[PDB]
DNA sequence: TAACAGCTCTAACAGGAATA
RNA sequence: AUUCCUGUUAGAGCUGUUAAC
DNA sequence: TAACAGCTCTAACAGGAATA
RNA sequence: AUUCCUGUUAGAGCUGUUAAC
């Protein structure tokens, strides 16, 4: 079975889904897994009985785990990770002394290195919100106690052996949601984690997981198998009348690395008449955050302490301007609300396509897809006939920074216009790199009196400077000075971006000049640079950028038109 | 190459020193091309044997001493390694041998601890005319920080009559070897230092 | 009578909360 | 004992499975040899590759 | 120690893997004496350009990165030291990256 | 091994940040970092979170 | 101490177990390939014997 | 999955030297 | 590659917005 | 410093090849 | 000296216990 299957089939009906997670969950949780325990075990035996320091070799270092497990075999002790180990160490250690045993289990799985991740707290949040309502997991360490607590904010009724009658009632009186731990908490004696103690199974709690059977289909993971009194109880499980009534998928990190007696198991209950499934879904986290996923309707107050990621930190306030100041190049464009155009096509259209149709047409106007048009209705009617047209209306954007943030489109659309704006009534040229626009200097009219400004901020020693000309060494590329105008979004604010560069006529030799192009500015310091921006916001607002609030509009002739407004002074800001 | 022919002269007159200079200097036409081979192979005829062993001189003991402080490795090669019957035996011999002289390794301790220094001191007898000679020396078998590891060995040191390092040499050849370990490692302490003698200890040199 | 070192492994397991008297 | 055991196996010199001892002290006596025979290299340490 | 022939003839084939290799495989007499030094200053003449940088491949790194495992520090020259006007640059990039690469901080 | 995009996915980042803290808590004789900074080149994704 | 965890460098600069010179480290128990050695024990703790007083050394 | 928009990055080259 | 990051020429990666399949 | 006892090791030779 | 260390023949160094100088 596919994973993708899978999750349709529990996503189809999770409403009634046992959970039997063991002990590879926790193994993220970061508790020591079994392997883990093991070999503290061995080092802490193996540093006593040889007397040397503790803390002075590591535990995860290759050499030292090496050094341990020879000496364990020198004593005749199990090879390596082979059955009736775990518990030989435990034995073997703490000498069949069963209260310094439940002590060290709970030290090294006690509730402080536990850090819950997206696993634990989304099995808890449909614990909460009701999906699931049996778990039993043969893992010993709160995870999912202290994980389903922190997002619902409300206790859970956790069973073990203590009692190991409560869960059969709770089933019974419909109590849900209920966390039958098999093995049961480690603050109780009963601990059941020895091999001695896994061969047999609580009455009380074997007589659950059967009556459990039939109202519910079992999902079962981060289970290896390698347990005989689980298996048995599994396969007690699995023979009775619709024992999982939605099937049961055993779920595994890897199909391949899957012990036989699962599959064994799988193949085994397919023979009784159930669904039983084996699928790999790879590890649990990913396998719960999809599931997750999946999920509809998830409240969001408990949802706000699943995904603590989902919601947005860091809104940490910016201060005043009180009490040198940096002078950007960036123009605040105060404009809050525009009036496009729309237009209705019989045919769905492409942006590609009606990008062609701009290159053939050559429209005195400008259009995008989201097709908002801003110009003239004639004009979009050259572009488009009337048979494709089914009407021609008014759109409205209350909030342009939330609008260009969103949609890309938006955003193009809205820095063509305002380019378009910007240049509508002034001689500077209008071009464009990459996506990149550019008011450039003429070549023609270099000598006007609104570029003599200009002239003063390219000059040395305060003469008189040059705006366009030729290259020093040059065939044929032409040079001018040119500003990279750009719309950018910060925050909930939109600014224009000014930046001076030295345009090149030809656009694809633009390299040759480099060196020119450095030259030129090998000494456009603080103080050039401002003039320069300077002399740029006159020639691009008619204004000097102190108290003015310009306003320019594209197609002021159209019914459509743009009316921007924009602060003709730079950002700026004092220090604290 | 080819051995001088003097050297075949004084395999008559019972020299030692002499032979071993004279195959040195047989040699010497190998010290300017020493980027182009890596290990030499040195072959001792048994017409030799004369010279091989007497009293008070090693034949390639004197050779490899001679050699070392040259840097260039030689794996000398008699009649026995030619005069034995299992060839395998042989071969795994020098082929191991010369690889290890090359530069490469063979083999290392698996999983062995980078922060441990093995160290060992022995000893040998030179029968003084008046008295005995003690010359003992130390070698170390560490692993660094790197993925290959360290083998290197140092004399202890005037005169010594007997094979038990005072205060001053022990500590001066423990403080030889610790910092031949920090050199190594970046400058990490040894966690752990073993020692082997052939020996006690002596109360001052614990 | 218990061992020195099973002694050692009780006291090293809760060394938070044992007193000492000389 | 582990330590020991395992340095009786890195005697490249020796082409058998190991050796009666380990190879720092076959080692340091086959260089108090050298020493022994020549006095004049006390001065300088030396790599296990020259001498093995 | 002097790099292999072997170099200017992998060098004239253009190939980088080789090359590298060749370059480490040289460093066999002075592994020899591992301990005797700190710093290795690596030398490229000019003439082995072509494998110093194409696609899919870089000559530094692959130096790098067969001599990290083998612990010894490496400092790379070009024919950059000998060039290299403000000549005093040299000494003090060179000498801090010397201090660094052998001991540290 | 291979990675198609250069944001990790949470288990690769899970794995990163533990080696990362477990070194820190090796030079620390274990002890807890109590600031971590994460500076990445390209933004965290949800999962990187 | 030896086997106590987490311990500051400080203390452990301050103590460092002084030195160990008179090394005793315990046998095992009895334990059960045992190999036969060929030392018979001698458990005649003390013996009996005789004293001659020289007028000369 | 196929285009399209923006934001940002690296991958190869080239390249000159600290307010003149 | 003692360094530094300034540009050029390209491609990807993410987001999106449509059309689907 | 001259014997004596034991423990232990190296110095020179010689010497065969791993359950027969 | 491809190696291994089993024997033989000797001597030295450590400890001790005496005799003293
Ligand atoms: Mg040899």
């Amino acid at each position: 079975l596919t994973d993708n299957e899978f999750y349709q089939h529990y996503l189809q009906n999770s409403q009634h889904m046992m959970w039997f997670l063991g002990a590879g969950t926790s193994r993220s949780a970061g508790l020591p897994t079994a392997s883990d325990i093991i070999w503290d075990l061995k080092h802490r035996y193996y540093c006593l009985h040889e007397n040397q320091d503790y803390q002075k070799h590591d535990i995860n270092n290759h050499a030292i785990k090496s050094k341990i497990q020879s000496y364990m075999d020198s004593k005749g002790f199990p090879l390596q990770w082979s059955p009736e180990e775990y518990s030989f160490y435990f034995e073997l250690v703490f000498r069949d002394d069963y209260e310094a045993q439940r002590k060290y289990l709970l030290e090294a799985l006690a509730s402080r290195k536990v850090s819950l991740n997206i696993g634990h707290r989304v099995l808890a949040a449909l614990l909460e919100m009701n999906q699931t309502k049996v778990v039993f997991t043969t893992n010993f360490d709160d995870v999912i106690e202290t994980a389903f607590s922190d997002i619902s904010g409300k206790h859970l009724s956790v069973y073990h052996l203590e009692g190991s009658y409560a869960a059969l009632s709770a089933l019974n009186t419909e109590a849900f949601p209920i966390y039958a731990k098999i093995h049961g908490d480690f603050r109780y004696q009963k601990i059941k984690n020895l091999t001695p103690d896994l061969q047999t199974n609580d009455r009380e709690i074997h007589k659950c997981f059967l009556a459990a059977a039939i109202r519910f289909g079992l999902v079962v993971s981060g289970y290896s198998g390698r347990d005989e009194n689980v298996m048995t109880m599994l396969r007690a499980a699995i023979d009775q009348n619709n024992a999982f009534p939605h099937g049961l998928y055993w779920t595994v990190p890897s199909i391949s690395k899957s012990e036989p007696a699962v599959q064994d198991l799988i193949t085994y209950a397919q023979g009784k008449g159930v669904r039983a499934y084996l699928v790999e879904t790879g590890t649990f986290d990913e396998m719960l955050s999809k599931i997750w996923r999946q999920v509809k309707d998830k409240p969001a107050a408990i949802d706000a302490k699943v995904r603590t990621a989902r919601v947005c930190p860091v809104s940490i306030p910016l201060p005043g301007p009180g009490k040198p100041a940096l002078r950007t190049n960036a123009l605040p464009v105060v404009t809050q609300s525009i009036r496009c155009g729309v237009v209705t096509l019989a045919s769905p259209i492409t942006f590609s396509e009606l990008k062609e149709r701009i290159s053939q047409k050559s429209p005195k106007a400008l259009l995008t897809y989201t097709v908002l048009f801003l110009g003239g209705e004639p004009e979009i009617r050259k572009i488009f006939s009337n048979d494709e047209i089914n009407s021609i209306g008014q759109y409205y954007i209350d909030e342009i920074a939330q609008s260009v943030a969103a949609s890309t489109f938006l955003k193009s659309f809205v820095e063509e216009a305002i380019l378009t704006a910007l240049l509508r009534e002034k001689p500077i040229l209008h071009r464009v790199r990459h996506r990149t626009h550019y008011a450039v200097i003429p070549n023609a009219s270099a000598k006007d009196d609104r570029f003599l400004d200009l002239r003063k901020a390219v000059g040395f020693k305060g003469d008189l400077g040059y705006i366009t000309g030729n290259v020093t060494n040059a065939k044929e590329l032409s040079w001018a000075e040119a500003v990279s105008i750009r719309l950018e979004e910060r925050g909930g604010k939109l600014w224009i971006m000014l930046k001076p560069e030295i345009w090149i006529k030809p656009l694809d030799r633009r390299e040759e000049a480099t060196d020119f192009i450095r030259s030129r500015r090998r000494y456009r310091f603080n103080q050039c640079s401002y003039q320069i921006l300077d002399a740029w916001i006159k020639i691009l607002f008619g204004s000097i950028g102190g108290g003015g609030t310009v306003n320019i509009s594209c197609f002021p002739d159209a019914e459509f038109k743009a009316e921007f407004e924009i602060g003709t002074r730079t950002a700026f800001s004092l220090g604290v | 190459c080819l051995a001088l022919d003097e050297c075949h002269g004084v395999a008559a007159n019972g020299n030692g020193l002499a032979l071993a200079d004279k195959i040195v200097q047989s040699m010497s036409g190998l010290f300017r091309q020493k980027h182009a081979f890596d290990v030499l192979l040195v072959y001792l005829p048994a017409s030799w044997k004369k010279c091989f062993e007497y009293d008070g001189f090693d034949l390639h003991d004197r050779i490899k001493a001679k050699v070392a402080p040259l840097n260039l490795p030689i794996q000398i090669i008699n009649d026995t390694a030619l005069t034995r019957q299992c060839r395998a035996n042989v071969m795994w011999g020098v082929s191991v041998a010369l690889y290890a002289k090359a530069g490469g390794i063979p083999w290392k301790l698996a999983d062995w601890d980078k922060d441990e220094a093995y160290i060992g001191l022995s000893y040998a007898i030179k029968k003084n005319a008046e008295g005995q000679e003690y010359t003992t020396c130390c070698s170390q078998v560490f692993d660094p920080d790197g993925t290959g590891f360290e083998f290197v060995a140092y004399d202890t040191r005037d005169r010594k009559g007997n094979p038990y390092l005072s205060y001053q040499e022990m500590q001066s050849v423990l403080s030889k070897s610790l910092h031949l370990y920090q050199s190594s490692h970046n400058g990490r302490m040894p966690r752990k230092i073993f020692i082997h003698k052939t020996t006690h200890f002596t109360e001052d040199e614990i | 009578v218990l061992t020195d070192n099973e002694f050692y492994q009780h006291y090293l397991q809760n060394s938070q909360h044992m007193m000492w008297f000389l | 004992c582990s330590s020991i055991l395992a340095l009786t196996k890195v005697d490249w010199n020796n082409n058998t499975l190991y050796k009666k001892l380990p190879v720092t002290l076959v080692y340091s006596q086959v260089f108090a040899d050298v020493v022994k025979q020549t006095p004049e290299i006390v001065n300088e340490i030396y790599d296990y590759r020259f001498f093995m």
